[PDB]
């Protein structure tokens, strides 16, 4: 009575299509690449050149 | 944030992009004052004239 109201409810949730590329650690593979630089690599040229 | 690459690519070089455009946007264009000019040599018109002066 908990298999999938609690452990597949919770835990595959997050599990199936939404984090696979950018959460790849608990909380911070979007903070390092996605927040990090994918939010910033235009910003690294598109304003210099 | 996949696209969001593309966009770091693509938009990245989007000002890079539509300006290279219209830098050859006017390759054509300006060929009917930038390239008629040549051409007002090439035409033999001045080849031709200052000669015939």
């Amino acid at each position: 009575e908990s298999l999938p109201s609690n452990v597949v409810s919770s835990a595959q949730v997050l599990a199936n299509v939404a984090n696979l590329l950018n959460i790849r650690d608990t909380e911070l593979s979007s903070f390092l690449v996605a927040m990090g630089d994918i939010s910033l690599r235009k910003t690294g040229v598109e304003e210099k050149r | 944030i996949i696209e969001e690459i593309e966009r770091d690519e693509a938009a990245l070089r989007e000002d890079l992009y539509s300006a290279d455009r219209k830098f050859a946007e006017y390759y054509n264009v300006l060929e009917q004052i930038l390239g008629v000019l040549i051409k007002l040599v090439k035409d033999l018109k001045l080849e031709h004239q200052h000669k015939y002066n």
